[PDB]
RNA sequence: AGGUCUGUGAUGCCCUCAGACGCCCUGGGCCGCACGCGCGCUACACUGGCGGGGCCAGCCGGCGCCCGCGAGGACGCGCGGAGCCCCCGCCGUGGCCGGGACCGCGGGCUGGAACGCCCCCGCGCACCAGGAAUGUCUUGUAGGCGCCCGCCCCCACCGCG
RNA sequence: ACGGAGGGGUACCACCAGACGUGGAGUCUGCGGCUCAAUCUGACCCAACGCGCGCACCUCACCAGGCCCGGACGCGCGGAGGACCGACAGCCGGGCGCGCUUUCGCGAUCGCGCGGGCGGUGGUGCAUGGCCGCUCCCAGCCCGUGGCGCGAGCCGUCUGC
């Protein structure tokens, strides 16, 4: 409900560096394995589910990302709309692209 | 209510600094890590569950499988069990 | 050099784990020998009601999976780190047919 | 001589990736619709993972400049947490796309869901499928078709199998499900391809001259 | 429903450049965040 | 118009939606008992019960040492299979050493938590082969004897074999 | 379709010949009734009644009580001269900054109204899909050309072995 905005960027990044995330359906107290952010807490920390579930929810509404949920999981995908926008939280400039179009193969 | 002591007295019986053996099920590392908060959740239990559709009721264990007899034979023929004999 | 090495493939169906046993076989009396042994079938078993509601008739579905395992450790002091490659890459690739290498 | 607690890991790393593959199978699935997939395989190289895909038109799935593909690939690796660029993926084409039972239903439904009404839809599937050289193929539609009293209406051509071992080979069978305003209308597809690939329907003798 | 109370002048514990308040942060003191 | 909207990100139309039919916590209940009946288990004994010994399976399969009458427990390593039956004795037609429900002291295990499950001493219910009525079965079959898995923190008179 | 009509066949979910049982008692479990704050519900000849895969917590729906919003997204208004959110002492309270006598904090992650969502083991299986059961431990079912009938229909698809 009270988000820290290190949790926001977090999230940001990630997409942009991996363009997706797959996450669970769960609503207990738990820890997120993946996205990490460091706010002088120890190396890293970790976030907590009710945080990624809200930021989720509220991208995909405004159109950013689409879902296909599955076997109890949740995988979105950015947009076109979407990069234009997480282009400009993270700062980045114009012309920048993500990763899965470098080329991997 | 930090400011709040016993008597040493009632402090020794207390339960021994363990592990409360209950640990819950996490079918994958991915589903953790790990007010209102004080007693949201408290009552941790095993909680295993269906990897397809989320029952909590007649769920195959065995094998590791963790799958619900009827969210079974819809997805068996793909996952390779067959129907002989 | 040496390295004691051994090979393990396993495949719930028959057909494609006979294959890859006579491909293997084939490229592998060089370096070495690859005989086979073949393992005890695990079997595995997997009773259901055939309803989803209990109703009519007790009926009941019957599925297995049956697992086949064969195991060439015959390579032995016979292939080097990189001889196991060689075939290893030479013999086909099957979609589904697991295989791991140990010493 | 022997312990059976060390080959439970070779027998338990079978059984998760045969698991895995029916996640896919469902996420393509629900995902893949436009591009006339059908299924998937698999093969768990230890350096990386190879998903070989089977879609009538791959160019729409291929991406310009391989985009759909990459961003897929990145989104897999997070959930089955493997490091990216060891998940990558190769797609195949469907050349006998009548012979395929999913791509057909699923062409109905796009047909079904655009207003056409059902006689016309079921009897273009199948001149598509006998076109394609085939020994039979049977549609059905059942659901609330009319105003109420939902009934099952099948239409057919050829000759068909039913029954036997033989109808796990010769016999590609597939379901939907639709969602309109009135209800569901449940929808399924069985053709019936006898001189399949090489393998030979028994009861069958040839003689000579 | 805790009944709060409106205050304005949230800044004046010091005259001028003054420490009233026991960097920075009857019955005794209650410190505020922990006790 | 057989059953399933209480298996599901299967669903049309209704009802609930900030004192919630959402979600989370603490307790209680689903097991309560003058009564009718459905599938099973244990017995009514000598073609037997008790004590001692000898010995063979299969789906498949884990063990040592030391405490404790036992159930169980502390440590440490990878290694491994039963009832009926057979032999020798006691009992001697007695609701008796057949049968083991009910109850009174006590020792332990699971678990955050016993109302749950195991062991020991004592007490020792109905029952003498079952009316009108009725079910299943043709070779390794009926019947008798036990052993594994499932669900499972603990527990099988159930179920698949 | 039916026949307390005829003629041919067939089967231990039928009989002959036999075997082993149930209905007799104690007990496990499920089913109706009584009771209770609740004793959550589906199914009722074959074709409901150890069946809807082991109920102290969860599972869980029902009974007596309490936290939280996890109110997406749009328009109007308000707000850092301070939106919303946490806490010591001391009580009330099963308990918890739940509430209370007070004053420290935190910082726009928003508040209110109007539209619109999400969710729900909530109803209808007599609105539906899918899956099962039964008819059926059956031996039967249909197409093209042709022929007979105004026609519904018949022959093919057999009153023989």
């Amino acid at each position: 409900v009270h988000i820290p905005k290190a949790v926001y960027k977090a999230v940001y990044a990630h997409l942009y560096e991996n363009a997706s995330l797959a996450l669970k359906e769960y609503w207990r107290v738990g820890n997120v394995p993946g996205i990490t952010y460091v706010d002088e807490n120890g190396k890293l920390c970790n976030p907590t589910y009710l945080h990624v579930n809200c930021i989720m929810q509220s991208l995909e509404s405004r159109g950013v990302v689409k879902d296909t949920f599955a076997w109890r999981h949740h995988y979105y995908l950015l947009t076109e709309k979407g990069e234009q926008f997480i282009r400009k939280e993270l700062d980045l400039t114009d012309d920048v692209l993500p990763t899965p179009y470098s080329k991997p193969s | 209510r930090n400011l709040g002591s016993c008597g040493a007295e009632d402090l020794d019986s207390r339960v021994h600094p363990s592990t409360i053996f209950w640990p819950t099920e996490a079918d994958n590392i991915n589903l953790a890590s790990g007010m209102r908060e004080t007693e949201f959740c408290t009552h941790i239990a095993h909680k295993r569950e269906c990897r397809i559709c989320g029952n909590y009721n007649s769920v195959y264990r065995k094998y590791g499988l963790f799958i619900c007899r009827r969210c079974f034979k819809e997805n068996a023929g793909k996952i390779g069990f067959v129907k002989l004999h | 050099m040496h390295q004691k090495y051994t090979i393990i493939v396993v495949g719930k169906d028959l057909k494609l784990v006979e294959r890859y046993v006579k491909s293997i076989v084939k490229e592998g009396r060089a370096f070495g020998i690859s005989g086979p042994c073949r393992a005890p079938v695990r079997r595995l078993t997997i009773t259901t009601r055939k309803s989803p509601c209990g109703e009519g008739t007790n009926t009941w579905h019957r599925f297995e999976l049956r697992m086949y395992k064969r195991t060439f450790w015959v390579t032995c002091g016979g292939n080097d780190i990189s001889t196991i490659l060689s075939k290893t890459v030479v013999i086909p690739g099957i979609q589904v047919t697991v295989e791991v290498e140990e010493p | 001589i022997v312990r059976r607690d060390e080959e439970n890991v070779y027998y338990s790393k079978y059984l998760n990736d045969c698991i895995m593959e029916a996640e896919l199978h469902e996420f393509f699935s629900r995902e893949l619709v436009d591009a006339g997939y059908a299924s998937c395989s698999l093969c768990r190289t230890i350096d990386s993972i190879c998903v070989i895909i089977q879609c009538a038109e791959p160019e729409v799935v291929m991406g310009d400049n391989h985009y759909r593909l990459h961003k897929i690939e990145y989104l897999l690796a997070g959930r089955f947490m493997c490091d990216p660029k060891n998940f990558n993926i190769w797609v195949d084409k469907i050349i006998k796309r009548g012979l395929s039972a999913e791509i057909m239903v699923d062409n109905l439904r796009a047909k079904l869901e655009e207003a056409m009404p059902i006689r016309r839809a079921a009897y273009s599937i199948i001149r598509t499928a006998m076109r394609a050289g085939a020994a039979g193929c049977e549609v059905i539609v059942a659901g609330k078709l009319r105003a109420q009293r939902a009934r099952a209406n099948k239409f057919k051509e050829g000759c068909l199998i039913s029954t036997g071992h033989p109808k796990r080979i010769f016999l590609a069978e597939a379901t939907r499900h639709i969602k309109m305003r009135q209800g569901v209308i449940g929808v399924k597809v069985r053709i019936y391809n006898p001189n399949i690939r090489g393998a030979v329907m028994p009861d069958k003798i040839e003689i000579g001259a | 429903e805790p009944k709060k109370v409106r205050l304005a002048c949230l800044k004046y514990y010091t005259i001028k450049g003054d420490t009233a308040e026991p960097n920075c942060g009857a019955r005794h003191a209650d410190r505020c965040h922990c006790g």
